[PDB]
Parts: structure tokens; sequence; C-alpha cells
């Protein structure tokens, strides 16, 4: 893992949700580059998501 | 010797090959019947079967 830097859409409309409700944010990335379906493992012939 | 987990995978086994996917579990309160039940439940949501 490094530390990049994000911004755009989303990190402003997620700055504006901090300041309204009040709390603090630990961005990270999600490891792969899926956004997340329910996929089979091939352990124990189940479902699973990711 | 075969637990009731074990024979339970075999009878859906059963009902999968001859594409008998509609079915009702009927139990009685003889010893063992939570554990059926719940190991039923647990191959049924955990499978791509339908
Ligand atoms: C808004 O955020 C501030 C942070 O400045 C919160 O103030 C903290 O309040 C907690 C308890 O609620 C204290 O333990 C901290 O010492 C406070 N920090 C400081 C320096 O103010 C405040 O609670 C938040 N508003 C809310 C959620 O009620
Ligand atoms: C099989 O599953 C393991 C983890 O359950 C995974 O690491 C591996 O890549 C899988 N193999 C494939 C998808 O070919």
């Amino acid at each position: 893992t490094v530390p990049q830097c994000c911004y755009g859409f989303c990190i402003d409309l997620l700055i504006k949700l901090a300041r309204t409700m009040n709390f603090t944010y630990e961005v990270h990335l999600v490891a792969d580059g899926k956004f997340g379906t329910q996929e089979r493992v091939n352990n124990s012939n189940k479902k699973e998501w990711n | 010797g075969a637990s009731i987990q074990q024979q339970a995978t075999v009878m859906l086994k059963i009902m999968q090959d001859y594409d008998w996917h509609v079915f009702s579990l009927v139990t009685t309160i003889f010893p063992g019947y939570r554990d059926f039940i719940s190991f039923i439940k647990t191959t049924v949501d955990n499978s791509f079967v339908g």
C-alpha cells in the first residue's frame, strides 16, 4: 500500500457530509478494482461478496 | 457411519440430480431436528442452485 491523494465529486460530497454530520474519515482504496458482485468461491462451493 | 449433516447433503444431491428444486421440510421434535433444519437452511442459503 502507498498513500496517494484522491479528489473529485465523491470526495467533495464526503467532505460536505463530514462537515454536516460531525465525524472524521480515513479514506482508503479497495484492494481490487472491482465494485463488488456475488461470486462463487472455489472453497466449500459458497458464494461471497468481493 | 454418517452424521445427519452428511445424510442431508446426500439427500440434497439426490434432489438436485433429479431437478426437484421445490421441496418442503417436515420435522418433529425428535432430537437432532434443530441441527437438521439449521444445516438444510445453511446449505440452501449458500447455494447457486436456486
Ligand atoms: C463536533 O466536533 C467537535 C470536535 O472539535 C466535537 O468536540 C468534541 O466533543 C467530544 C465529546 O463529544 C470531546 O471528547 C472532545 O474533546 C471535543 N473536541 C473538541 C476539541 O471540541 C463535538 O462533540 C462535535 N459535535 C458533536 C458531534 O456533538
Ligand atoms: C481459489 O480460491 C483462492 C481463495 O479461496 C484464491 O486465492 C484463488 O485465486 C482461487 N483460484 C482461482 C480463482 O483460480
